[PDB]
C-alpha cells in the first residue's frame, strides 16, 4: 500500500535507520537481498510492503530509504553488508566530506552539495512511489551531520513537501555526558529552529534509556545496535499498526493530530511498554495491566522522568499480540482509578488507544523476548521540557562561556541565533509549562 | 585519501620522522615491495590511500627526506624499506640546517623551495584534498628548528586551508648539549608556533627518563624512543584513516580541542602509559588504560597533572569498548579531580573508538591535554636563554644567522605572554 | 584616566537597500533621549523593545555634518595638542560606514585640519598613511610609491608597551592641504576592497587612514596623531551563498569579530590578558584600548528587524566599550 522512507542522518541516524530496514524485511521475510525467497509481501505489497520495499524488477522488493552522510565511513559499511545487494545503488549514498561534528558548517557546507541529490533521489522515488503517509527522520543531534543536515534538511523538506508529515527520531545527548563539547552547540542550536518547522521532534534519553536498557538487560553491557535494536523494534511496532490494522488500527498521525491538542506540542512523549529486556521479556507474562502499570513507571520510561511531576494530559496506547478490550478496560479502571498517572482535567479522556492483531514485531535477533502485547503511550509532561533544559543549560554555560563562537562565525552562526534558541527554548518551556499546568 | 605528507627532518627527525614513517609503513605490514603484503583489504586500502600505488602495486610512502647532511639520508635509504620510497620522491639538502635554527633557516630555504615545490607539487596532486601535513624534526636540535622554521611558514602559507600539525622534539629542560641548541630550537619554536596551527612536542628528557625508567632498560634507544613516539602518532593516523565504531574527524576533533581556535596547540599525550616492563607483561583491563593515562606518568612530557590544566583531554580507544566501560572511564574522570574537570565544560574528554583494535593490543587510547607545567618550563628555559642574552654570547653567530635580536626579544616575549596564560590554563579547571 | 571612551550610536536612514528588503524600522532613535530603543520582541514579539543610553545618539535624521561637527572638531584640538586619538566607526553598511566615507568625511578633515593649523599658525607638517587591513594581513593603499602592502612588521617601541612601531611604511608630509588631496585622491582607490553581492561596496578590509601631524611653536614641540578606522564587515558566508573564497574571507573576518568581541569582554572584565596580539588590528590599536589614546567610537545601526544578530551585537558591544576605561592624555610636548 503506502510506501514511507527512511532518512539517516549521522553515522546515527543511518546505523539506527539500518536497523530498522532490516528488522523490515526479516519481518516480512524478505530475504535481505531484497528478493525473498519467502513469497512476495504480503497481500502483494502489503502498506508495510510498500513503505517498507517495493516490489519492482519485477520480483525485487527494494527499500524505500534513503540513506544520507557526509562522511563517507558508515555508508560505505552498508556498501558492504548483503543488505547492500538488496539496496540498489540509488537509494544509498555516501558523502565525501564528514560533518565532522559542526552543525552549522556541516549543514551549510555539506548541506549545499547534498540537498540536490538526495532531494532529487528522494523525489524520483516520491514520484514513482504512492506516496508515505509521513517519512521518519534519523539523526543525531550531537553529530555534525545530523546536526547541519537536519537544518538544511528541514527547511527544504518542510517548504517543498508542505503537506506530508514529518517524523524526527532524534537522539537527545544524555545529560550524563555529552559526547563532544560541540553537541551542546550542536544540538540547541540546530534543534529549535528545525523543530519548529516540523511537526514534532523527538529525543533519545541516551542515558535513561542506555541505563534503563542496560539494566533491564542485566547486562554489562548493551550493544550499541542492540540498543538500536529496542529503537527499531518499537518503530516496528508502530509501523505495524498503521500497516496493518489492529484489533484498533487507526491513523497514526490522525490519531497523533488528535494526541496532541497543539502544535504548539510538536510531539508528546511516547513510551513503548511493556519495558522488555531480553531478561525483562521473559520474566513474566505481560498482561495489559501489567504491561501499562509497568509502562507507566519510569523503569519502563526510555526517558528518565518522573511521570507523577508531569501530568497526563491524555496517553495513547498501542496494542499488540491478542488483546480484548476488556482487558484493556480493566487496566483502563487500574488506571484511572489508580490516583498516581495524573489526567490533565483539559482532557477527561484516555482515549484513545489501538490495538494490533499482530503480536508485536520485533527486531531480528532480538535480544529481548517477545511480548504478547506491546504499547506505546503519549504523554506530555512539563518535566520533559525540563530535560531539555537540563541539557540547555549547559550549552548555555557554553554561551556564557562564548567559547566555540569563531567555528560557527566561520560558518557565519551568530551568538543571536543561539540566544535565540535559549530564549526560544525558555519560550518553549514556558509553553510547556503553560500546557503542561491543568 | 586525504593524504597527509610526512616529513622528516632535523638529524633527530632524520631518525625520528623517518622512524614514525617507516614504522607506519610497517603498520602498513606492505610487504617491502610497495605491494601489500598484508592480506587486510581495509588496513591495504587505508595504507593505499595513503600511499600512491606505485606500479607492482607498490606503495609510495608519503615523505620528504631532508638531510642536515646527505649522509644522513643515506643511512636512511641504507635502512630499511628504503625500497619502499623511491629515491625520487625524496630530496633533502646536503647543507641542512647545521644546528643553527636561523642559519640553517636562510641557508635550507632555497634548497627547501625546490625539494618542497616539486614533492608538494606531486602530492598535491596525489590527492583530492590532503587532511594536513606532518612534520617530524627536532625543534631543540638546530636543524629541526632552523628548517622548520623556514619551512613552516612557506608551508602552511601555501595552503591556509590546509590545517597542519608539527612535531619536534623540545629541548630537555634538564640538560642540554649546548646552551646555544635550545637556543636554535627556541626561535624557531616561538616564530613556529604562531605559525602552525597545532604543534606536537614530547619533552626529551621526560620521555627518556619515561622511557629509560619505564623499560628499566640502560637506557632508552633514540630509536625505540622514536619507534615509541612514532607508534603515538601511528595510532591517531590509523584510528583516524581506519573506520571506527566511533571515529571523530580530526577538523572536529581540532576544533573541539581548543576551546576554540585561538587556542593555538594542544600537548600530546599517550595511551597506553605503561612501564616497558609493566606494560609489555601488563594487558591493559578497560579501566586500566584510562588510569595510566590519567596519571602523570601517561604524559610523554613530565608535567605534573595538577600543575597542568587540561583545557580537554581527548583518547582515542582502539577496538570496541563497551558502553558501561565508556561510562566507567568517562565518570572516573569527572570524579577523580574538580579541578583536572574543566569546570566549564562537562564533558571534557572525547572519546572515539577505532573500529579495528590496533595491531597488538586490543584497546588503545592517546591523551590529549595540555600540561600546565611543562609549557611553563620550557618558558623558563627561554628565560635561561635571556641570561644567557647577558652572556650575549654567540650573538655574532646569530648576527650572520641574520636574525635580529628584536625577534629574539620579542620572540621570548610572545611566548612571555602566553606562557601566564598557561599557568592561567592550570588555574582554570 | 583619560576620558572615558567616547561611543556614539548613528540609526541610518532605513537603506533603499532596506527599502528594497522592505525591512522595518524597529529602532526608535530619540536623540533628545540620546535613547536608542530595539523592538527585540524578546522570545515576544517585537512590542518587546530593549533601550539603551548613548553618550551621543543620532538617529537617522541625524545630518553628516552634524556628527562630523559634534565627534570630529574636539578631537581636532586633541591632536593639535599633540593627543594621540582614534575613531573607529562600526556598523552596517547601509548604516552608513558608506554613507559617512562617501561623504566628507575625509576630504573635508585634510582642508580644516589645515585651516586650524595655520589659523593656530603653529610651523606645521602634516603626513598621511593609508592602510588596509585584509585576512590578516597589512597592505599599503596611501602610498601606491609603497607597494600595494606596505612593507608591514610591527614591533614594541619600549617606550609604550602597548606602544608600537609599524616599520616601513611612510606618512609624505606636505605643508600645504593640497598636496594632500592629491595623496588622497589616490590612497583612496588602494583604500577600496571587494564589492559584496549584498552590498555595491562592502570592506573587505579594515581601513586605517592615519594623519600625523607635528606642530613646533616658540620651544615647545608637539606631535599630534588622528586615526580613522573604518570597519570591515562579514556577512553570513551561507546567506551570502558567496564563492567559498569569498565564504571564507568573509568568515574569517567575521570569525576576527568574534575574537574582536572577546578580547573586548576581557576588558570589560579587566581580566588580567587582553588578547590584543591575537589580531594585528587590536595589536596595532593596543595602546589606544583605555589606552593613553584618546578614543570615540561610532556604531551605525540598521532599524531594519531582519538582522538580529547585527542590532544585538551592536549592542552588546555598546556595553562592552564603555567599561574599558580610556584614558586619553593628551600627547602635548614641549
Ligand atoms: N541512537 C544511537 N546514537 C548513537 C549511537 N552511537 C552513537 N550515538 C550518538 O550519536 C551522537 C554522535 O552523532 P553521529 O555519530 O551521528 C555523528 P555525525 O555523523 O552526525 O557527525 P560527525 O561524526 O561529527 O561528522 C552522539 O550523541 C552519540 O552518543 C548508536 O548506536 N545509536
Ligand atoms: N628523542 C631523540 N632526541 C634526539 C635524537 N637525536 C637527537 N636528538 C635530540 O635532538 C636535538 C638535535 O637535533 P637533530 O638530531 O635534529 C640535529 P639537526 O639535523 O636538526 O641539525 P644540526 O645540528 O645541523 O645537525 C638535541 O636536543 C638531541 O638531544 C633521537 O634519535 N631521539
Ligand atoms: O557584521 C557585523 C557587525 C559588527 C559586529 C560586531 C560584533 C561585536 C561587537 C562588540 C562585541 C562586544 F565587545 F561587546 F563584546 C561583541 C561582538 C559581532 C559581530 C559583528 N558583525
Ligand atoms: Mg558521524
Ligand atoms: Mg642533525
Amino acid at each position: 500500500m503506502r510506501e514511507c522512507i527512511s532518512i539517516h542522518v549521522g553515522q546515527a541516524g543511518v546505523q539506527i535507520g539500518n536497523a530498522c530496514w532490516e528488522l523490515y524485511c526479516l519481518e516480512h521475510g524478505i530475504q535481505p537481498d531484497g528478493q525473498m525467497p519467502s513469497d512476495k509481501t504480503i497481500g502483494g505489497g502489503d502498506d508495510s510492503f510498500n513503505t517498507f520495499f517495493s516490489e519492482t524488477g519485477a520480483g525485487k522488493h527494494v527499500p524505500r530509504a534513503v540513506f544520507v552522510d557526509l562522511e563517507p565511513t558508515v555508508i560505505d559499511e552498508v556498501r558492504t553488508g548483503t543488505y547492500r545487494q538488496l539496496f540498489h545503488p540509488e537509494q544509498l549514498i555516501t558523502g565525501k566530506e564528514d560533518a565532522a561534528n559542526n552543525y552549522a558548517r556541516g549543514h551549510y557546507t555539506i548541506g549545499k552539495e547534498i540537498i540536490d541529490l538526495v532531494l532529487d533521489r528522494i523525489r524520483k522515488l516520491a514520484d514513482q512511489c504512492t506516496g508515505l503517509q509521513g517519512f521518519l527522520v534519523f539523526h543525531s543531534f550531537g553529530g555534525g551531520t545530523g546536526s547541519g543536515f537536519t537544518s538544511l534538511l528541514m527547511e527544504r523538506l518542510s517548504v517543498d513537501y508542505g503537506k506530508k508529515s514529518k517524523l524526527e527520531f532524534s537522539i537527545y545527548p544524555a545529560p550524563q555526558v555529552s559526547t563532544a563539547v560541540v553537541e551542546p552547540y550542536n544540538s540547541i542550536l540546530t534543534t529549535h529552529t528545525t523543530l519548529e518547522h516540523s511537526d514534532c521532534a523527538f529525543m533519545v534519553d541516551n542515558e535513561a534509556i542506555y541505563d534503563i536498557c542496560r539494566r533491564n538487560l542485566d547486562i554489562e553491557r548493551p550493544t550499541y545496535t542492540n540498543l538500536n535494536r529496542l529503537i527499531s523494534q518499537i518503530v516496528s511496532s508502530i509501523t505495524a499498526s498503521l500497516r496493518f490494522d489492529g484489533a484498533l488500527n487507526v491513523d497514526l498521525t490522525e490519531f497523533q493530530t488528535n494526541l496532541v491538542p497543539y502544535p504548539r506540542i510538536h510531539f508528546p512523549l511516547a513510551t513503548y511498554a511493556p519495558v522488555i529486556s531480553a531478561e525483562k521479556a521473559y520474566h513474566e507474562q505481560l498482561s495489559v495491566a501489567e504491561i501499562t502499570n509497568a509502562c507507566f513507571e519510569p523503569a519502563n520510561q526510555m526517558v528518565k522522568c518522573d511521570p507523577r511531576h508531569g501530568k497526563y494530559m491524555a496517553c495513547c496506547l498501542l496494542y499488540r499480540g491478542d488483546v480484548v478490550p476488556k482487558d484493556v478496560n480493566a487496566a483502563i479502571a487500574t488506571i484511572k482509578t489508580k490516583r498516581s498517572i495524573q489526567f490533565v482535567d483539559w482532557c477527561p479522556t484516555g482515549f484513545k488507544v489501538g490495538i494490533n492483531y499482530q503480536p508485536p514485531t520485533v527486531v531480528p535477533g532480538g535480544d529481548l523476548a517477545k511480548v504478547q502485547r506491546a504499547v506505546c503511550m503519549l504523554s506530555n509532561t512539563t518535566a520533559i521540557a525540563e530535560a531539555w533544559a537540563r541539557l540547555d543549560h549547559k550549552f548555555d554555560l557554553m554561551y556564557a562561556k562564548r567559547a566555540f563562537v569563531h567555528w560557527y562565525v566561520g560558518e557565519g552562526m551568530e551568538e543571536g541565533e543561539f540566544s535565540e534558541a535559549r530564549e526560544d527554548m525558555a519560550a518553549l518551556e514556558k509553553d510547556y509549562e503553560e500546557v503542561g499546568v491543568d | 585519501m586525504r593524504e597527509i605528507v610526512h616529513i622528516q627532518a632535523g638529524q633527530c627527525g632524520n631518525q625520528i620522522g623517518a622512524k614514525f614513517w617507516e614504522v607506519i609503513s610497517d603498520e602498513h605490514g606492505i610487504d617491502p615491495t610497495g605491494s601489500y603484503h598484508g592480506d587486510s583489504d581495509l588496513q591495504l586500502e587505508r595504507i593505499n590511500v595513503y600511499y600512491n600505488e606505485a606500479a607492482g602495486n607498490k606503495y609510495v610512502p608519503r615523505a620528504i627526506l631532508v638531510d642536515l647532511e646527505p649522509g644522513t639520508m643515506d643511512s636512511v635509504r641504507s635502512g630499511p624499506f628504503g625500497q619502499i620510497f623511491r629515491p625520487d620522491n625524496f630530496v633533502f639538502g646536503q647543507s641542512g640546517a647545521g644546528n643553527n635554527w636561523a642559519k640553517g633557516h636562510y641557508t635550507e630555504g632555497a634548497e627547501l623551495v625546490d625539494s618542497v615545490l616539486d614533492v608538494v607539487r606531486k602530492e598535491s596532486e596525489s590527492c583530492d584534498c590532503l587532511q594536513g601535513f606532518q612534520l617530524t624534526h627536532s625543534l631543540g636540535g638546530g636543524t629541526g628548528s632552523g628548517m622548520g622554521t623556514l619551512l613552516i611558514s612557506k608551508i602552511r602559507e601555501e595552503y591556509p586551508d590546509r590545517i597542519m600539525n608539527t612535531f619536534s622534539v623540545v629541548p630537555s629542560p634538564k640538560v642540554s648539549d649546548t646552551v646555544v641548541e635550545p637556543y636554535n630550537a627556541t626561535l624557531s619554536v616561538h616564530q613556529l608556533v604562531e605559525n602552525t596551527d597545532e604543534t606536537y612536542c614530547i619533552d626529551n628528557e621526560a620521555l627518556y627518563d619515561i622511557c629509560f625508567r619505564t623499560l628499566k632498560l640502560t637506557t632508552p634507544t633514540y630509536g625505540d624512543l622514536n619507534h615509541l613516539v612514532s607508534a603515538t602518532m601511528s595510532g591517531v593516523t590509523t584510528c583516524l584513516r581506519f573506520p571506527g565504531q566511533l571515529n571523530a574527524d580530526l577538523r572536529k576533533l581540532a576544533v573541539n580541542m581548543v576551546p576554540f581556535p585561538r587556542l593555538h596547540f594542544f600537548m600530546p599525550g599517550f595511551a597506553p602509559l605503561t612501564s616497558r616492563g609493566s606494560q609489555q607483561y601488563r594487558a591493559l583491563t578497560v579501566p586500566e588504560l584510562t588510569q595510566q593515562m590519567f596519571d602523570a606518568k601517561n604524559m610523554m612530557a613530565a608535567c605534573d597533572p595538577r600543575h597542568g590544566r587540561y583545557l580537554t583531554v581527548a583518547a582515542v580507544f582502539r577496538g570496541r569498548m563497551s558502553m558501561k566501560e565508556v561510562d566507567e572511564q568517562m565518570l572516573n574522570v569527572q570524579n577523580k579531580n574538580s579541578s583536572y574537570f574543566v569546570e566549564w565544560i562537562p564533558n571534557n574528554v572525547k572519546t572515539a573508538v577505532c573500529d579495528i583494535p590496533p595491531r597488538g593490543l586490543k584497546m588503545s587510547a592517546t591523551f590529549i591535554g595540555n600540561s600546565t607545567a611543562i609549557q611553563e618550563l620550557f618558558k623558563r628555559i627561554s628565560e635561561q636563554f635571556t641570561a644567557m642574552f647577558r652572556r650575549k654570547a654567540f650573538l655574532h653567530w646569530y648576527t650572520g644567522e641574520g636574525m635580529d635580536e628584536m625577534e629574539f626579544t620579542e620572540a621570548e616575549s610572545n611566548m612571555n605572554d602566553l606562557v601566564s596564560e598557561y599557568q592561567q590554563y592550570q588555574d582554570a579547571t | 584616566k583619560g576620558k572615558n571612551i567616547q561611543v556614539v550610536v548613528r540609526c541610518r536612514p532605513f537603506n533603499l537597500a532596506e527599502r528594497k528588503a522592505s525591512a522595518h524600522s524597529i529602532v526608535e532613535c530619540d536623540p533628545v533621549r540620546k535613547e536608542v530603543s530595539v523592538r527585540t520582541g524578546g522570545l515576544a514579539d517585537k512590542s518587546s523593545r530593549k533601550t539603551y543610553t548613548f553618550d551621543m545618539v543620532f538617529g537617522a535624521s541625524t545630518k553628516q555634518i552634524d556628527v562630523y561637527r559634534s565627534v570630529v572638531c574636539p578631537i581636532l584640538d586633541e591632536v593639535i595638542m599633540g593627543y594621540n586619538c582614534t575613531i573607529f566607526a562600526y556598523g552596517q553598511t547601509g548604516t552608513g560606514k558608506t554613507f559617512t566615507m562617501e561623504g566628507g568625511i575625509i576630504p573635508r578633515t585634510l582642508h580644516q585640519i589645515f585651516e586650524k593649523l595655520t589659523d593656530n599658525g603653529t610651523e606645521f607638517s602634516v603626513k598621511v598613511s593609508l592602510l588596509e587591513i585584509y585576512n590578516e594581513e597589512l597592505f599599503d593603499l596611501l602610498n601606491p610609491s609603497s607597494d600595494v602592502s606596505e612593507r608591514l612588521q610591527m614591533f614594541d617601541d619600549p617606550r609604550n608597551k602597548r606602544g608600537v612601531i609599524i616599520k616601513g611604511l611612510e606618512e609624505i608630509t606636505v605643508h600645504n592641504k593640497d598636496e594632500v588631496y592629491q595623496i588622497l585622491e589616490k590612497g583612496a582607490a588602494k583604500r577600496t576592497t571587494a564589492a559584496t553581492l549584498m552590498n555595491a561596496y562592502s570592506s573587505r578590509s579594515h581601513s586605517v587612514f592615519s594623519v600625523t601631524i607635528h606642530m613646533k611653536e616658540t620651544e615647545l614641540v608637539k606631535i599630534g596623531k588622528l586615526n580613522l578606522v573604518d570597519l570591515a564587515g562579514s556577512e553570513n558566508i551561507g546567506r551570502s551563498g558567496a564563492v567559498d573564497k569569498r565564504a571564507r574571507e568573509a568568515g574569517n573576518i567575521n570569525q576576527s569579530l568574534l575574537t574582536l568581541g572577546r578580547v573586548i569582554t576581557a576588558l570589560v572584565e579587566r581580566t588580567p590578558h587582553v588578547p590584543y596580539r591575537e589580531s594585528k588590528l587590536t595589536r596595532i590599536l593596543q595602546d589606544s584600548l583605555g589606552g593613553r589614546t584618546r578614543t570615540s567610537i561610532i556604531a551605525t545601526i540598521s532599524p531594519a528587524s531582519l538582522n538580529l544578530e547585527e542590532t544585538l551585537s551592536t549592542l552588546e558591544y555598546a556595553h562592552r566599550a564603555k567599561n574599558i576605561l580610556n584614558k586619553p592624555e593628551v600627547n602635548q610636548k614641549l
